[PDB]
């Protein structure tokens, strides 16, 4: 138990009235943000690549696989750190707000930061308390006031909390002076309902009165305070043990189906990288096996090289062709992801049809991590006090929408199971033709009853069914004998049988749930029979939780307060807002970055397989097929900006066309443009491409002259005809799939295809003095001077964009 | 609200093509009829082209020029007899061919110094430590440092023509033209200063298998030193194991007699070169010319391949949407 003083003098231990919404503190945002970057496959290896080629000697500098591992981290650390400090300033706006503490003798202000346990706060009419306060004394007689706690348990009626018997006579801010009491109340908890507490009122001569308090007393925090001008309350619990806040269930890292997708593909491209560098090695090395073929008189080794151990030289050599083949792992992907995210997000905030005119703002974008995950959801999680409530706008046709969707629409409250049911009815949600499947405390009245009919309305009544005929009624108190008493029977788990249920039935409506068991229900279903991802909607202090534990919380910006706007990822003004968010901002959200992920690979893949096959006409000897001017260029130069001005402005379908029909928002549904088949499928055409290109300049080398003049080619030249034909044929590709050709498409497609040939022009075609390799001088200004060369890269290009030409002209017609 | 733009309203005017199946059947045709025109152009090209090659190599018991394949007295002499049954028309050019010869080796491309061969200064002195086999001997640092340089290729070939009578009239190989005009006006440079080229490499020596320093390559001024057409072909390296460089250019005579009238040859050949430790081929290349280079039917056959595969598709196409 702790002892509070009421008028903070006697007659520490405590934290400062403070709220929290953000994740990173000043001292845990490196170690914290490390953890989740390190979560990702590609920045775990290139920290191991470059860790090991800093321990051993190596032929290649370990600053080709640090440079862009620190600029990928410091690049998703600045955005993250940014979006988190918008989330400080949210908190700052509350914290430093207004309250008035009766110090001593006088109405001094102080903000909603500075309280301490102990003091004498005053409430006004309409106004929320700043914390836990404990009411001591109302201005009127019978020390009686009236709390409307619709925000944290999400009941609409009035409660009626009472004062201390001894202290009620004691206003004007002056006798509250003159009180000397100590309150020994119990330690914070999250019930939310019981209180146990004593005050010791001590007069001037004698007064040993131990008046004992009770939850009549104890004025919650986030509640606000009606039909009473003020009151005088000393607070007991002080922010992040106040018992809305105890309810808050902790924040966590939230990563969307497409982050974890991209983690499976480099799973798969570094099998390929792992065969490519063994192939290279096993093959190099029975090459060599041979005399004449290592130290041929014309190319000898040093003594050092000659002399140095065989067992290491296959070690370097294998990760010398890992370091060549690297780039199939790409981690200028994960920059542009990044980028597009935080530029993607300011689509939401941008948005007039999330303007609520009555409140005077729009849509929140508290994350931008999550904006694909919009387009992916699967249940929906709806508070009813607030959220779907006479009803919100458009709260009964926005549900026709989400059903069209295919979504699944849940009510979690806190609210009369009859109220709820009323309000579900009212809305559309269980029909006329409606059986209810009532599981509520009226019924259930025991213990063992539960089992009698968990499985009677299931195995007998369910079995036996249409999907919407039924409707599941679930309560708090039943919810926990289905939750706690599971932990016993494991052959016919009370869980189980009552998520079977759950999923058969239309919609699932559950009352007097607390804070703590509606991310209970979301966890449930968050586990079940793979990956559903949950989205749970919400307007007051009660739905925080919830919001925290799904997969996408959003946030609604009501009367009620700003609690669940704050711990949210995205927050709307109104529930009606939440279609438009979903089937027409997620589902572009999802559609661009969906088709961006699968692109980076296919580039990659498609620039490093000609570069392998070369090792086989080469003498396995890990000699680039490029330049270096082109290696490094080609993923930041030449192919960086048309995939991100593709997926930052592309819309495959209408904006206006998708939000009219909801139907199209199951036709990705269960990532299915990251799935095994259009994996394949992507894999597949970037190999074909990529042999071709090595295969079709490969047999136009056996000429002995391309051009007129009789003059011969290098292996420069050989590299540039491939690397020429891979560009073109990697921008055509996505020409072929963009359907909205903007300005900006038109000049970042054009723009990057005229940029490359001007780039040969100029860095073959200026001698640098500074620079020590000069290999480039006029390779392609020469290349350029042969028809049969121009002939040649036309033909392959039309190649490799066969199988895409031919499956517009099949799959894309009827 | 103020910020309701074309941008940040997602309303930005877009072309929006609709890539229907009925308007690229079209494409598939189009693509096939002036594809397969294309294909038969540049396969009688690659017919009409007339080339010839003459392995000298040695490596049989019977060949003429076996008999210094390991020779005790240098340099080897050895004549080669070959016919040509038609004329070569235009102006033909002579090269010749390695196999095995791995110059795109890792160890073997990155072993040249680009910055001495510019007519560096301070890179003549001291080269590169990435030609570091062939870089100093006799303390004296390598003039063309590396292993490219250094295994340049050295054989001396002369082609004669068997006149009516029994003595040959040789016929005139042109040396100078071979490389690009770039990397020869430009990237390959002397150094700086100095009055004879014999005086620019005073600090520097010869490579270790060259019989001449690179200052007396040629009587030529404009080909001496670092700007040699042959020193510059063969520091180009091959993109394949067997390749082919240009040796030498043979310039149509004013006259209308053919460059290469048919008849009985010599190609009477300097054996320097030894190729036959690593089994390596050498040859000699003469062939003729034309807008697009050489003898290849490559792109002769993959032209009309490829238009005949289209436009087939395209008929199949077309007839199967007849249904509907
Ligand atoms: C560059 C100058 C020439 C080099 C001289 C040759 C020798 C170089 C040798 C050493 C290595 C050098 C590496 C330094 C750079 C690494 C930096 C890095 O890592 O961040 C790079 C930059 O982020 C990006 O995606 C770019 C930012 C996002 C996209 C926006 C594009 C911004 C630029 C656009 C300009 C285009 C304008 C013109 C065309 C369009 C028309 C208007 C990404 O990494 P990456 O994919 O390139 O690295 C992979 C190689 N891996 C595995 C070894 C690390
Ligand atoms: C000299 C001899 O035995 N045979 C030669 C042969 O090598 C040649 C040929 C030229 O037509 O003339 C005869
Ligand atoms: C494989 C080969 O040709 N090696 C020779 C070598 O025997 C000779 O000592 C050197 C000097 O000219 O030239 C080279
Ligand atoms: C240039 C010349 O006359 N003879 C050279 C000889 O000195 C050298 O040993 C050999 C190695 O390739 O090449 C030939
Ligand atoms: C051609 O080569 C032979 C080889 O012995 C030698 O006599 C001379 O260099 C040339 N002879 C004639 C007749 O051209
Ligand atoms: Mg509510």
């Amino acid at each position: 138990t702790r002892t509070v003083f009421v008028g903070n003098h006697p007659v520490q231990r405590f934290c400062d009235n403070r709220i929290v919404s953000s994740k990173y503190t000043l001292w845990n945002f490196l170690p914290k943000n490390l953890f989740e970057q390190f979560r990702r496959i590609a920045n775990f290896y290139f920290l191991i690549i470059f860790l090991v080629e800093v321990t051993v000697d190596t032929p290649t500098s370990p600053v080709t696989s640090g440079l862009p591992l620190f600029f990928v981290i410091t690049v998703t650390a600045i955005k993250q750190g940014y979006e988190d400090w918008l989330r400080h300033r949210a908190d700052n706006e509350v914290n430093k707000s207004t309250v008035y503490i009766i110090e001593n003798a006088k109405r001094v202000r102080k903000e909603s930061e500075k309280i301490k346990v102990g003091d004498v706060v005053e409430v006004q009419a309409d106004e929320t308390f700043p914390c836990d306060l404990i009411l001591l004394s109302s201005c009127t007689t019978d020390g009686t006031c009236y709390v409307t706690t619709a925000s944290l348990d999400g009941e609409s009626n009035c409660k009626t909390h009472y004062a201390v018997r001894d202290t009620i006579a004691l206003c004007t801010a002056e006798s509250i002076d003159t009180l000397r009491a100590a309150i020994e109340c119990e330690q914070p908890q999250p019930d939310l309902y019981k209180f146990v507490g004593r005050i010791n009122i001590y007069s001037n001569s004698l007064e040993a009165v131990a008046r004992s308090l009770g939850p009549e007393n104890l004025l919650l925090k986030g509640a606000t305070l009606k039909n009473t001008e003020k009151i005088y309350g000393v607070a007991v619990y002080t922010g992040m043990e106040t018992k809305m806040a105890l309810n808050y269930q902790g924040k966590s890292q939230k990563r969307s189906a497409v982050e974890k997708s991209i983690n499976a593909f480099l799973i798969v491209y570094l099998f390929i990288l792992l065969t490519k560098a063994a192939v290279c090695t096993t093959l190099k090395y029975v090459w060599q096996s041979t005399p004449y073929n290592d130290e041929p008189w014309y190319n000898q080794k040093t003594q050092k090289e000659r002399e140095t151990l065989k067992v290491l030289k296959m070690f370097t050599d294998f990760l010398s062709f890992m370091v060549l083949f690297n780039f199939i792992i790409p981690v200028s992907m994960y920059v542009t992801v990044e980028m597009q995210k935080f530029l993607g997000s300011f689509f939401i905030s941008w948005d007039k049809d999330f303007y609520d005119e009555e409140i005077n703002e729009g849509a929140l974008v508290n994350t931008s991590d999550l904006n694909e995950e919009l387009g992916q959801v699967d249940y929906v999680f709806t508070d009813k006090t607030g959220t779907l409530t006479k009803l919100q706008d458009q709260a009964a046709e926005t549900i026709e929408a989400l059903h069209a969707a295919g979504l699944k629409v849940w009510v979690l409250t806190g609210d009369k199971m009859e109220t709820a049911k009323s309000t579900c009815y009212a809305c559309r949600l269980f029909q006329t033709n409606t059986e209810l499947l009532e599981l509520t405390t009226k019924t259930i009245e025991e213990s063992e009853r539960k089992e009698d009919r968990l499985h009677e309305l299931l195995i007998e009544y369910r079995k036996k069914l249409e999907h919407q005929e039924y409707g599941l009624i679930i309560d708090g108190s039943t919810l926990s004998l289905i939750l706690n008493s599971s932990q016993d029977s494991s052959s016919n788990n009370y869980k189980s049988i009552f998520l079977q249920i759950c999923m058969k039935c239309t919609a699932v409506l559950c009352c007097r749930m607390a804070p703590l068991q509606k991310a209970q229900i979301v966890r449930m279903v968050k586990n079940l029979k793979g990956s559903p991802i949950t989205l749970s909607i919400g307007d007051g202090a009660n739905d925080v939780s919830m919001i925290l534990e799904s997969h996408v919380g959003i946030g609604i910006k009501g009367k009620e307060g700003r609690q669940a706007a704050r711990n949210s990822d995205y927050s709307v003004p109104k529930f009606k807002h939440l279609k438009k968010l979903l089937l027409a901002h997620g589902h572009l959200y999802y559609v661009r970055i969906a088709h961006l992920v699968q692109y980076f690979f296919y580039k990659n893949l498609c620039f490093i397989l000609p570069q392998f096959l070369y090792q086989f006409f080469c003498g396995f000897s890990q000699q680039p097929l490029y330049d270096a001017a082109y290696l490094t260029m080609y993923n930041i130069c030449f192919t960086s900006l048309p995939i991100l001005a593709y997926s930052l402005l592309e819309q495959h379908i209408n904006i206006d066309t998708l939000t009219s029909d909801p139907r199209l928002y199951m036709k990705i549904s269960g990532n299915a443009m990251l799935q095994l088949g259009p994996f394949l499928y992507w894999t597949f055409l970037a190999a074909f491409e990529g042999t071709v290109f090595f295969f079709g300049t490969y047999f136009l080398f056996q000429t002995a002259s391309l051009e007129e003049n009789g003059k011969v080619y290098g292996n420069w030249t050989f590299g540039t005809i491939v690397f020429t034909v891979l560009v073109f044929t990697v921008t055509l590709k996505l020409a072929l799939d963009t359907r909205f050709w903007t300005w900006i498409n038109h000049f970042v497609i054009w723009g990057s295809l005229a940029f490359y040939v001007f780039f040969s022009f100029f860095w073959g075609g200026i001698i640098w003095p500074f620079l020590k390799q000069q290999r480039m001088y006029f390779v392609f200004a020469q290349m350029l001077s042969s028809v049969s060369t121009w002939l040649a890269i036309i033909l392959l290009i039309f190649i490799s964009l066969f199988p895409e030409i031919l499956l517009i002209v099949l799959k894309n017609v009827r | 609200r103020p910020d309701n733009t074309a941008f940040k309203q997602q309303r930005l005017p877009a072309w929006q093509p609709i890539l229907t199946a009925g308007t690229v059947l079209p494409i598939f045709f189009i693509i096939g009829l002036i594809f397969i025109p294309i294909g038969i152009g540049i396969f009688v090209t690659s017919n009409n082209i007339r080339e010839i090659e003459i392995d000298y190599t040695g490596t049989e018991p019977s060949s003429p020029c076996n008999k210094c394949l390991s020779p005790d007295v240098t340099p080897c002499f050895c004549t080669i007899n070959f016919t040509l049954e038609k004329s070569f028309e235009g102006n033909v050019f002579m090269y010749y061919g390695l196999s095995n010869f791995y110059q795109n080796h890792r160890r073997y491309v990155k072993s040249r110094d680009d910055s001495q061969l510019n007519g560096d200064s301070s890179a003549l002195l001291n080269p590169s430590k990435e030609c570091e086999p062939y870089r100093r001997n006799e303390d004296k640092p390598i003039a063309p440092c590396g292993a490219i340089m250094n295994s340049m290729f050295n054989d001396t070939l002369e082609l004669f023509l068997i006149g009516q009578d029994s003595y040959p009239i040789p016929i005139a190989l042109k040396k100078k033209g071979i490389a690009w005009w770039t990397d020869k006006n430009v990237k390959f440079r002397n150094p700086p200063g100095g009055d004879n080229l014999e005086e620019r490499f005073k600090g520097t020596t010869k490579p270790v298998n060259w019989l001449k320093p690179v200052y007396m390559l040629d009587s030529d001024p404009d080909n001496n030193g670092f700007i040699n057409e042959d020193f510059i072909v063969w520091m180009r390296t091959a993109a394949l194991p067997t390749f082919r460089k240009l040796y030498r250019l043979i310039e149509r005579k004013s006259d209308l007699h053919p460059t290469l009238p048919a008849g009985r040859y010599w190609l009477n050949v300097t054996y320097n070169y030894p190729v036959h430790y690593f089994d390596g081929r050498k040859r000699m290349i003469l062939s003729t010319i034309s807008w697009m280079g050489g003898k290849n039917p490559f792109l002769g056959i993959a032209y009309i391949a490829v238009g005949s595969i289209s436009f087939l598709l395209g008929v199949v196409l077309l007839v199967i949407n007849h249904k509907y």
